[PDB]
């Protein structure tokens, strides 16, 4: 969850989830464009992200 | 001296219509295909327009109508209208 900033007319929130790889790179898992503030994920594995 | 060529014109004016000789007749707007088949009113604007090109309009009675928006802004609200009643849970 977060807070809405001072946007002019329309608010949309883009959410991008990345996972740190074993060697040190990044891995992209899913993306979303929503309007509600709170978001909930589900069925996450591995470690740091 | 003489003032000739009166050239009575009573006949020419009727050529465009007789009801127009007593009433200028109301103007009519044009039809935009893009606005489906709706007919634009010349004295009412239900839609709320943008405050820029449109001149400051005038009202003359009743007519729930739109407006010309000057500033729209969305932020984060406060939890509590006022007083000491400020519960959250």
């Amino acid at each position: 969850r977060w807070d809405t900033p001072k946007v002019v007319k329309g608010v949309s929130f883009l959410l991008r989830l990345t996972v740190t790889a074993d060697d040190g790179s990044e891995r992209l898992v899913s993306t979303a464009r929503t309007t509600e503030t709170t978001y909930r994920f589900t069925q996450l594995a591995l470690g740091n992200y | 001296g003489m003032t000739g060529i009166l050239f009575s014109l009573g006949a020419s004016m009727v050529l465009g219509g007789v009801a127009q000789m007593l009433a200028p007749k109301a103007r009519t707007p044009r039809i935009q295909t893009t606005d489906n088949g709706k007919q634009n009113t010349y004295f009412s604007s239900l839609d709320n327009m943008v405050a820029q090109g449109n001149v400051l309009p005038v009202l003359y009675g009743e007519m729930r109508v739109g407006s010309r928006v000057v500033s729209q802004e969305i932020s984060t609200a406060d939890e509590g209208d006022g007083g000491q009643v400020v519960v959250i849970g």
